[PDB]
RNA sequence: AAUAUGAAUUAAUGCGAAGUUGAAAUACAGUUACCGUAGGGGAACCUGCGGUGGGCUUAUAAAUAUCUUAAAUAUUCUUACA
RNA sequence: AAAAAUAAAAUCCAUAAAUAAUUAAAAUAAUGAUAUUAAUUACCAUAUAUUUUUAUAUGGAUAUAUUUUAAUAGUCCUGACUAAUAUUUGUGCCAGCAGUCGCGGUAACACAAAGAGGGCGAGCGUUAAUCAUAAUGGUUUAAAGGAUCCGUAGAAUGAAUUAUAUAUUAUAAUUUAGAGUUAAUAAAAUUAAUUAAAGAAUUAUAAUAGUAAAGAUGAAAUAAAUAAUUAUAAGACUAAUAUAUGUGAAAAUAUUAAUUAAAUAUUAACUGACAUUGAGGGAUUAAAACUAGAGUAGCGAAACGGAUUCGAUACCCGUGUAGUUCUAGUAGUAAACUAUGAAUACAAUUAUUUAUAUAUAUAUAUAUAAAUAAUAAAUGAAAAUGAAAGUAUUCCACCUGAAGAGUACGUUAGCAAUAAUGAAACUCAAAACAAUAGACGG
RNA sequence: UAGGUAGUAGGUUUAUUAAGAGUUAAACCUAGCCAACGAUCCAUAAUCGAUAAUGAAAGUUAGAACGAUCACGUUGACUCUGAAAUAUAGUCAAUAUCUAUAAGAUACAGCAGUGAGGAAUAUUGGACAAUGAUCGAAAGAUUGAUCCAGUUACUUAUUAGGAU
């Protein structure tokens, strides 16, 4: 599956996702932050192309259910800026990106 | 719990390791006198003749200490130094005697891990 | 009433899950200001005054004779098989109200967790009440206002 | 799963066969002798393609992946030579196609496994003199010379400082033959800088990335509202990025805009000096509540982060 | 009077090995188990009274059916007829 | 691809120390404990040029050159967690190792060692300690909803509009959607307490004729009858309807009537937030039990007997005391269970009853609620929950590994049995739930 | 530890103090005051920081070292002087020791050091050169404050040989 990536490095905002007994709390990170997450989540992020991420797993830490929950979270719990803008009829500006633009 | 119940004391239990050497009184080690040397039988599924010793510490606490290493010269009235650490297969033996301290000599002919058995370096 | 606002936020979540195009909320000043902000921010398609039975087609003056039968009717938006208004939660709760100075509101919009409030996320709307007026947090920061952080909509 | 792994060559090599009992050799040692080739009576390895330095301004960086471990070539014709069954070196059966069309980037990449590390370009002895004569004699600004030759201002300022040292050394005959020989050898090992070549030119728009801005703030504004760099700067409470670039270009000692006078407002007194006194007192006006050593400050001497500095004489001193 | 110490004296309990007397529980466990309570018995346990299901929802037929043009007509039909 | 190993030696070049000269600074008017000062320089001094630095040349100084000159780390570990693949020897559930899981019974990667290897390093290990390492929690079934409701405090929470103020609060006025009051109209006959009645049967006694067995059980045996028809007495119980449907706070509540008390829906008018929840507290609370006085048919702990059995302090049978009943009290416990606290707002369907209302071409039809059943979504460890165990808000109770233990001690209460409150030590790395596939089932 | 309190809670007046007040003493009135958001009682503990440790952080821990505050100088009470002392003073008593045997002196929690206790913590060192403190008009005197050194891997840091 294709997963949305903000700047092809991280997720859009923060994610609090519940997959069966696994409570996933994932936070987006600044460029160069690296992957600071559960080891199962780390491997998935490497394959998916996520470079910067922070997170913590609560309740169940079953490897199998963390991996599936993570995949589900990356698809069902994210919304691109473009999708948010079109749905609300509003312009969303990345302030950090504009600051370094012409 | 509700917000008022938390205000009244409700909260997560704290996680902090508990003392497993209460008889030492929060000291690294305590001197003692061997009351009686004994041989004990491990709990199953282990089988051995584990050498232990009953010791009266300088604070009046009497404990059972495991004598590590192959062979020991500990007797009654021998001055021993006791440290923390239980013998897993021997129930009730929660302490260790230090080899090479007091009247307990270092393990004879010990080559590896000498510092753990009071053995000096061979020239 | 913050309780009424909590009821409305939960109601909108329930309606979004079933994908009803039109629903009603209690007729009060706070509810009207709350709905109006959502409408201007693009979370609601429509906002009409009405009765218990439906939105009014022609203007109906509200008086004590019919105040008990008044309702506000809001249209929910759905695009690409997803609800536009997915979640709606209070920050300031009835049993724990949160008043922040403008300095702390700027930290909240900058990624800093203030008083356990998770910071503003991309595309999220946080509303603040100041002197009985409801506005977006970014607008309160522009006006140098201190106010109660009411709710967050995403 | 992990285990100790002897670092055998990734490429194929001739392993040891049955060995006479007193050789006591290793497969690593024999693989190295195959990489090095024969050692002559002078202690040299003439058959190895890396023994001698390049003299054509093209670095000779190792390419084991492209040559599959074949590091031997004829010392004069530079023609590949490989080990044969006889134990002699001879032409390879098939030419290596991976070694004839090498990308330009790879030629400047010294380490096979890191393509983000590249060598820098050496400046010719002429461009340095031109830069030296323009900043010092013609009186051009470092910003002008930087924008002209495509060099970062700090590098421009460094060239002037170094050329001044080379004049004093040449004015006192301190540059010996060995130094001249070494300098020329090293000059012919690196790609020369070409101010005209656009790709060789250094980027001149780089600014340090602050930390407050490193976060990602997003604003929801009207669909047709214009939002530009200046508006973003106000949101982030920082000077515009273009202003930061301009202020960083006026830092060079020979650059335009260099100014330092707002600090000349601190009353100083130089005590009277009398015959026989070995030192002079200098008094600097300060303010109560700021001046002085604080009481009860953290002692770090017994901590890993103990502060260590260096005085004017270069001696290590505890701060 | 309190606190601490030792204490004649005396109560409860854990673990360890390890047999003994029975066979109480888990299946309808061979008398449904368990809860409260009372009495009795080497020991588990037995018995009375009410309660619970964490046991019986595990639940599955006394059967009986009808008339309009069977075709030179429906069944065929390929953008046609109208 | 089994290495040890560029490791060693050897070669080149250094610096430290030593030696020599020199010599700050802490302090100056002078005074230096530290002190055999730091640092610098390598024959010393001087001049010139000379970022630094370098270089030349000079005065004195030794025989064209100019003091000498190095480099011996320990400690833990290599089965997994946890970095350590090059193998080998001894031991044989012994000796011993062990933070956790565990290792050792003749091929031990774990014990004791050799080889090789991995950490940290003038330290390494170990013990004793501190911080961090999951509540961005839970209580039907795993620890955990209080038996139930009433209601006090709450420094708990809680409607609408407008105007002020010093502002999520206060005050004032105003409002009626929450919560109440009174009527009207319709509906229902239940739930408490009390009083007055009825019914089938049972046991006993007597009579009558009529007999010789009757009764019991798996089979048995223990203790003028049994059966039949009459008459009399006594206590307890309440067949069908019946679904505990419904009603009641829970416990409870179904033979009849009466008295008293409480309870439904809609409409009209009225009050104008008077509400929710509820620590402490209060009240009620099955069965058993206890204190008095009555009653005592049947049933029935115990006890004494009969059987069964290898035994039978049992299951079955007999005789059957307390108790079961009533009156007045004590006590406040149950698997007191929906193993699921109360309130409010809200979310997709169907079926079936019930209620109120509406209509008519009068018996259905159309509406709006309640209940129950099956579900969507959602939630969940799942089994499942389903208008909550969903989405939310408010308040209370409760839980924090097993065992020890709902025990010990103390205290309070009670006539008493007991009830409430309620630990710690020691020991262990367990312990528990849902579900899966089997095996087994008198 | 569930009831506690009896100058206890409040009022009035005098005494005392530079000064308020049941702060102490005296008199007379009122019946209060505290407490299940924990009184009273018991146990334990010097407190804290722009200090140290740890953590992403809220926090948690320590309270040696640096600094701030309090208390104490073998134990108890009292008095004198004084702006201020229940003073490391004085008085009396207690405990211990000592010699001069007196209504005596001493009390190392000042420095060094010793015995004891403990798993465990150092020299009976040098100097008043520096910074301070006391006395003196000054010259100067004194200073175990302080500055230095010694002992100890207790902590930190640098170095502990490079090319071939
Ligand atoms: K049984
Ligand atoms: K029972
Ligand atoms: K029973
Ligand atoms: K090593
Ligand atoms: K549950
Ligand atoms: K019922
Ligand atoms: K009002
Ligand atoms: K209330
Ligand atoms: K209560
Ligand atoms: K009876
Ligand atoms: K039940
Ligand atoms: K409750
Ligand atoms: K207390
Ligand atoms: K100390
Ligand atoms: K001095
Ligand atoms: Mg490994
Ligand atoms: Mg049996
Ligand atoms: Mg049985
Ligand atoms: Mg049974
Ligand atoms: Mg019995
Ligand atoms: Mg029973
Ligand atoms: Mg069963
Ligand atoms: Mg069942
Ligand atoms: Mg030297
Ligand atoms: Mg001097
Ligand atoms: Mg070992
Ligand atoms: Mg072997
Ligand atoms: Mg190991
Ligand atoms: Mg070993
Ligand atoms: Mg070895
Ligand atoms: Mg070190
Ligand atoms: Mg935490
Ligand atoms: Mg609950
Ligand atoms: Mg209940
Ligand atoms: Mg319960
Ligand atoms: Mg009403
Ligand atoms: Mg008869
Ligand atoms: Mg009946
Ligand atoms: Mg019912
Ligand atoms: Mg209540
Ligand atoms: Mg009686
Ligand atoms: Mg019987
Ligand atoms: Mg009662
Ligand atoms: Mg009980
Ligand atoms: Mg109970
Ligand atoms: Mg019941
Ligand atoms: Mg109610
Ligand atoms: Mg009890
Ligand atoms: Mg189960
Ligand atoms: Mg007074
Ligand atoms: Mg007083
Ligand atoms: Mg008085
Ligand atoms: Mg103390
Ligand atoms: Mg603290
Ligand atoms: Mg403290
Ligand atoms: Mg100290
Ligand atoms: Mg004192
Ligand atoms: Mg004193
Ligand atoms: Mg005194
Ligand atoms: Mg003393
Ligand atoms: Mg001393
Ligand atoms: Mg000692
Ligand atoms: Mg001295």
């Amino acid at each position: 599956k294709e997963i949305p990536r903000y700047e092809n490095r991280t997720i859009y905002g923060d994610i609090d996702f519940r997959y069966h007994g696994v409570k996933l709390h994932l936070r987006s990170a600044k460029p160069g932050f690296g992957l600071r997450v559960n080891h199962v989540i780390f491997e998935i992020c490497e394959c998916a192309g996520i470079k910067d991420l922070s997170g913590k797993v609560y309740k169940s830490r079953n490897d199998m259910n963390i991996a599936k929950g993570t995949i589900e979270a990356f698809t069902k719990a994210q919304k691109t800026l473009d999708e948010v803008a079109l749905g609300r009829g509003k312009k969303l500006v990345d302030v950090r990106k504009v600051y370094y633009s012409s | 719990a509700t917000l008022n119940q938390i205000k009244r004391g409700s909260g997560p239990p704290r996680r902090k390791k508990i003392s497993t050497a209460p008889q030492l009184d929060q000291c690294p080690q305590r001197k003692g006198v061997v009351l009686r040397v004994m041989v004990l039988k491990p709990k199953k599924p282990n089988s051995a003749q584990r050498k232990a010793c009953r010791v009266r510490l300088t604070n009046g606490n009497v404990v059972s200490a495991y004598i590590p290493g192959e062979g020991h010269d500990a007797q009654e009235h021998s001055i021993v130094y006791v440290r923390g650490g239980r013998c897993q297969d021997l129930p009730g033996v929660k302490y260790h005697v230090i080899r090479g301290a007091g009247d307990l000599s270092g393990v004879v002919n010990r080559i590896s891990s000498r510092s753990k058995y009071g053995a000096k370096k061979p020239s | 009433s913050l309780v009424k606002l909590a009821n409305t936020c939960a109601h909108l979540q329930n309606c979004s899950k079933v994908r009803v195009a039109l629903t009603s909320i209690p007729y009060t000043k706070l509810q009207l200001q709350f709905a109006y902000n959502l409408y201007q921010q693009g979370f609601l398609s429509s906002l009409q005054k009405g009765s218990t039975m439906g939105p009014d087609k022609d203007f109906v003056e509200v008086t004590p004779d019919n105040i008990s039968t008044r309702r506000l009717w809001v249209g929910l938006k759905y695009r690409d098989n997803k609800p536009v208004l997915s979640s709606c939660k209070l920050i300031s709760k009835p049993n724990s109200r949160i008043h922040l100075p403008m300095e702390d509101m700027k930290k909240l919009c900058s990624g800093v967790t203030i008083r356990n409030i998770k910071p503003l996320q991309p595309g999220e709307l946080i509303l603040v009440r100041a002197h009985n007026n409801i506005m977006d947090i970014n607008e309160a920061i522009s006006k140098k206002l201190d106010g109660e952080v009411l709710c967050r909509v995403k | 799963f992990s285990r100790r792994r002897i670092a055998y060559p990734f490429y194929p090599f001739k392993k040891l066969g049955r060995q006479h009992p007193k050789k006591h050799d290793t497969n690593l040692k024999t693989a190295m002798r195959q990489f090095l080739g024969p050692k002559n009576y002078k202690g040299e390895y003439v058959m190895n393609k890396y023994f001698t330095v390049p003299t054509n301004h093209v670095p000779n960086y190792i390419k084991p992946d492209l040559e599959r471990g074949q590091s031997l070539e004829h010392p004069v014709t530079k023609k590949p030579l490989q080990l044969r069954y006889d134990g002699t070196l001879g032409p390879p059966p098939v030419e290596n196609k991976r070694l004839q069309n090498i990308f330009k980037d790879r030629l400047l990449q010294p380490f096979p496994s890191n393509p983000h590390c590249k060598t820098n370009y050496v400046l010719s002895p002429q461009l340095k003199q031109s830069i030296f004569e323009e900043i010092t004699v013609e009186g051009l600004s470092a910003q002008q010379v930087s924008q002209k030759y495509g060099l970062k201002i700090p590098r421009v300022e460094a060239i002037v400082k170094l050329v001044s040292v080379e004049n004093s050394w040449n004015r006192r005959n301190r540059v010996s033959s060995d130094l001249k020989t070494m300098d020329e050898t090293l000059y012919r090992m690196f790609p020369v800088f070409d101010s005209d070549a656009s790709f060789k030119r250094e980027n001149l728009s780089e600014i340090p990335v602050p930390q407050k801005t490193l976060a990602s703030r997003f604003l929801t504004i009207a669909e047709s509202e214009p939002f530009g760099p200046v508006d973003a700067a106000h949101v982030l409470e920082l000077e515009p990025a273009v202003e930061t670039l301009r202020n960083l270009s006026t830092v060079g000692e020979h650059s335009s805009g260099h100014q330092q006078s707002t600090n000349k407002n601190t009353k100083v007194i130089y005590g009277e000096l009398v015959e026989g006194e070995r030192s002079q007192y200098k008094f600097t006006n300060a303010k109560v509540g700021k001046v002085g050593y604080r009481y009860g400050s953290g002692n770090r001497d017994n901590k890993k982060d103990r502060r260590i500095g260096f005085n004017k004489l270069g001696q290590m001193v505890y701060i």
